[PDB]
Protein backbone atom coordinates (compact mmCIF):
# COMPACT_ATOMS: atom_id res chain seq x y z
CA UNK A 1 0.00 0.00 0.00
CA UNK A 2 2.93 2.10 0.43
CA UNK A 3 4.68 1.61 -2.47
CA UNK A 4 1.44 1.92 -5.03
CA UNK A 5 0.22 -2.25 -5.99
CA UNK A 6 -2.10 -1.02 -8.65
CA UNK A 7 -0.89 1.92 -10.00
CA UNK A 8 2.09 -0.32 -11.49
CA UNK A 9 -0.80 -2.91 -12.14
CA UNK A 10 -2.22 -0.48 -14.48
CA UNK A 11 1.21 0.49 -15.62
CA UNK A 12 2.32 -2.30 -17.40
CA UNK A 13 -1.56 -3.34 -18.44
CA UNK A 14 -1.47 0.27 -20.60
CA UNK A 15 1.87 -0.59 -21.92
CA UNK A 16 0.73 -4.06 -22.47
CA UNK A 17 -1.60 -2.29 -25.44
CA UNK A 18 0.98 0.53 -26.55
CA UNK A 19 2.81 -2.15 -28.06
CA UNK A 20 0.45 -4.07 -29.47
CA UNK A 21 -0.50 -1.16 -31.82
CA UNK A 22 -3.78 -0.32 -32.71
CA UNK A 23 -4.89 -0.35 -36.17
CA UNK A 24 -7.88 -0.55 -38.90
CA UNK A 25 -7.18 -2.62 -42.02
CA UNK A 26 -9.90 -1.80 -44.83
CA UNK A 27 -12.86 0.42 -42.50
CA UNK A 28 -12.44 -2.98 -40.06
CA UNK A 29 -11.07 -2.87 -36.65
CA UNK A 30 -7.45 -4.41 -36.15
CA UNK A 31 -7.19 -6.36 -32.82
CA UNK A 32 -3.65 -5.58 -32.08
CA UNK A 33 -4.54 -7.12 -28.62
CA UNK A 34 -3.06 -10.49 -29.65
CA UNK A 35 -0.02 -10.25 -26.47
CA UNK A 36 -3.55 -8.74 -24.52
CA UNK A 37 -5.21 -11.68 -25.57
CA UNK A 38 -2.23 -13.90 -24.70
CA UNK A 39 -1.59 -12.71 -21.12
CA UNK A 40 -5.06 -13.09 -20.08
CA UNK A 41 -4.97 -16.78 -21.60
CA UNK A 42 -2.00 -17.42 -19.48
CA UNK A 43 -3.32 -15.89 -16.13
CA UNK A 44 -5.50 -18.99 -15.65
CA UNK A 45 -3.52 -22.31 -14.75
CA UNK A 46 -7.07 -24.20 -15.01
CA UNK A 47 -7.32 -23.37 -11.38
CA UNK A 48 -10.99 -24.89 -11.48
CA UNK A 49 -9.71 -28.46 -11.34
CA UNK A 50 -7.35 -27.13 -8.60
CA UNK A 51 -10.39 -25.93 -6.21
CA UNK A 52 -9.01 -22.40 -6.28
CA UNK A 53 -12.09 -19.97 -6.73
CA UNK A 54 -10.99 -18.75 -10.57
CA UNK A 55 -14.95 -18.14 -11.24
CA UNK A 56 -14.74 -14.33 -10.50
CA UNK A 57 -10.89 -14.06 -9.69
CA UNK A 58 -9.80 -11.75 -13.01
CA UNK A 59 -11.20 -8.53 -10.89
CA UNK A 60 -7.86 -7.86 -10.52
CA UNK A 61 -7.90 -5.43 -13.86
CA UNK A 62 -9.47 -1.96 -13.80
CA UNK A 63 -11.63 -0.86 -16.44
CA UNK A 64 -12.76 2.79 -16.43
CA UNK A 65 -9.63 3.67 -14.45
CA UNK A 66 -7.93 2.31 -17.45
CA UNK A 67 -9.16 4.64 -19.87
CA UNK A 68 -7.80 7.47 -17.78
CA UNK A 69 -4.51 6.41 -18.36
CA UNK A 70 -5.53 5.88 -22.38
CA UNK A 71 -6.20 9.33 -22.41
CA UNK A 72 -3.08 10.59 -21.31
CA UNK A 73 -1.04 8.16 -24.03
CA UNK A 74 -3.68 9.96 -26.64
CA UNK A 75 -4.62 6.46 -27.40
CA UNK A 76 -8.05 6.11 -26.39
CA UNK A 77 -9.88 6.69 -29.88
CA UNK A 78 -7.96 3.62 -31.56
CA UNK A 79 -8.38 1.11 -29.12
CA UNK A 80 -11.48 1.74 -26.74
CA UNK A 81 -13.62 -0.38 -29.55
CA UNK A 82 -11.92 -3.62 -28.74
CA UNK A 83 -10.51 -3.70 -24.86
CA UNK A 84 -14.70 -3.30 -23.94
CA UNK A 85 -15.24 -5.80 -26.75
CA UNK A 86 -12.40 -7.83 -25.27
CA UNK A 87 -13.45 -7.57 -21.91
CA UNK A 88 -16.72 -8.90 -22.83
CA UNK A 89 -15.29 -12.42 -23.71
CA UNK A 90 -13.00 -12.24 -20.85
CA UNK A 91 -16.02 -11.90 -18.34
CA UNK A 92 -17.27 -14.90 -20.09
CA UNK A 93 -13.64 -16.18 -19.44
CA UNK B 1 -27.50 -12.40 -15.70
CA UNK B 2 -26.41 -13.74 -19.29
CA UNK B 3 -28.32 -10.72 -20.63
CA UNK B 4 -25.60 -8.15 -19.85
CA UNK B 5 -24.39 -6.10 -22.36
CA UNK B 6 -21.45 -7.78 -24.03
CA UNK B 7 -19.92 -5.62 -26.78
CA UNK B 8 -21.10 -6.54 -30.88
CA UNK B 9 -17.63 -6.05 -31.62
CA UNK B 10 -16.30 -8.69 -29.46
CA UNK B 11 -14.41 -11.51 -31.41
CA UNK B 12 -15.86 -14.06 -29.68
CA UNK B 13 -19.30 -13.66 -30.93
CA UNK B 14 -20.55 -16.84 -31.65
CA UNK B 15 -20.56 -17.42 -27.79
CA UNK B 16 -22.10 -14.58 -26.85
CA UNK B 17 -24.96 -15.64 -29.46
CA UNK B 18 -24.95 -19.32 -27.34
CA UNK B 19 -25.57 -17.16 -24.07
CA UNK B 20 -28.65 -15.64 -25.74
CA UNK B 21 -30.18 -19.29 -27.10
CA UNK B 22 -30.19 -20.11 -23.12
CA UNK B 23 -31.18 -16.58 -22.44
CA UNK B 24 -34.14 -17.16 -24.80
CA UNK B 25 -34.20 -20.90 -23.14
CA UNK B 26 -34.20 -19.54 -19.86
CA UNK B 27 -37.05 -17.10 -20.78
CA UNK B 28 -39.25 -19.68 -22.41
CA UNK B 29 -39.08 -21.39 -19.03
CA UNK B 30 -39.76 -18.31 -17.24
CA UNK B 31 -43.18 -18.36 -19.26
CA UNK B 32 -44.25 -22.44 -18.39
CA UNK B 33 -43.73 -22.11 -15.01
CA UNK B 34 -45.57 -18.28 -14.49
CA UNK B 35 -48.98 -19.37 -16.22
CA UNK B 36 -48.74 -17.38 -18.96
CA UNK B 37 -50.61 -20.61 -20.97
CA UNK B 38 -52.70 -18.51 -24.22
CA UNK B 39 -52.33 -15.33 -25.94
CA UNK B 40 -51.53 -15.93 -29.83
CA UNK B 41 -51.47 -13.30 -32.03
CA UNK B 42 -49.56 -14.83 -35.31
CA UNK B 43 -52.38 -14.32 -37.85
CA UNK B 44 -50.66 -13.05 -41.13
CA UNK B 45 -46.54 -12.47 -41.76
CA UNK B 46 -45.01 -11.83 -44.25
CA UNK B 47 -46.99 -14.18 -46.37
CA UNK B 48 -46.56 -16.97 -43.89
CA UNK B 49 -50.24 -17.82 -41.80
CA UNK B 50 -49.47 -19.21 -38.63
CA UNK B 51 -52.26 -20.89 -35.95
CA UNK B 52 -50.96 -19.83 -32.61
CA UNK B 53 -48.46 -17.06 -30.90
CA UNK B 54 -46.42 -19.62 -29.74
CA UNK B 55 -45.53 -20.78 -33.22
CA UNK B 56 -43.31 -17.26 -32.88
CA UNK B 57 -41.17 -18.42 -29.79
CA UNK B 58 -40.32 -21.74 -31.81
CA UNK B 59 -39.89 -20.09 -35.24
CA UNK B 60 -37.24 -16.85 -33.05
CA UNK B 61 -35.96 -20.20 -31.48
CA UNK B 62 -35.32 -21.91 -35.23
CA UNK B 63 -33.83 -19.01 -36.60
CA UNK B 64 -31.68 -18.60 -33.64
CA UNK B 65 -30.01 -22.17 -34.15
CA UNK B 66 -29.47 -20.62 -37.93
CA UNK B 67 -27.34 -17.66 -36.66
CA UNK B 68 -25.19 -20.04 -35.06
CA UNK B 69 -25.22 -22.38 -37.87
CA UNK B 70 -23.76 -19.42 -40.44
CA UNK B 71 -21.71 -18.34 -37.00
CA UNK B 72 -19.84 -21.65 -37.08
CA UNK B 73 -19.05 -21.41 -40.77
CA UNK B 74 -17.34 -18.19 -41.23
CA UNK B 75 -15.21 -17.59 -44.59
CA UNK B 76 -14.45 -15.21 -46.75
CA UNK B 77 -17.42 -15.85 -49.68
CA UNK B 78 -19.94 -15.82 -46.86
CA UNK B 79 -18.90 -12.55 -45.47
CA UNK B 80 -18.67 -10.77 -48.76
CA UNK B 81 -22.35 -12.00 -49.43
CA UNK B 82 -23.03 -10.88 -45.65
CA UNK B 83 -21.76 -7.29 -46.11
CA UNK B 84 -23.71 -6.71 -49.60
CA UNK B 85 -26.61 -8.13 -48.16
CA UNK B 86 -26.14 -5.57 -45.01
CA UNK B 87 -25.45 -2.28 -46.89
CA UNK B 88 -28.21 -3.13 -49.62
CA UNK B 89 -30.95 -3.25 -46.37
CA UNK B 90 -29.03 0.04 -44.85
CA UNK B 91 -25.99 1.85 -44.01
CA UNK B 92 -23.41 0.22 -41.53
Amino acid sequence: SEVDVEELKLEILCKAIKRDEWSATDGKDDPIEATKDSIFVKVLQNLLNKGIELKGYLPKAETLLQSEELNSLKTNSYFEFSLKANYECYMKM
Amino acid sequence: EEAAGFSNTSLILLHQLEDKMKAHSFFVDFLHQVGLFSRLSTCQTKGMLVATRLLLSEHAEKLSAAIVLKNHHAKLPVLVNSAIQLALDKRM
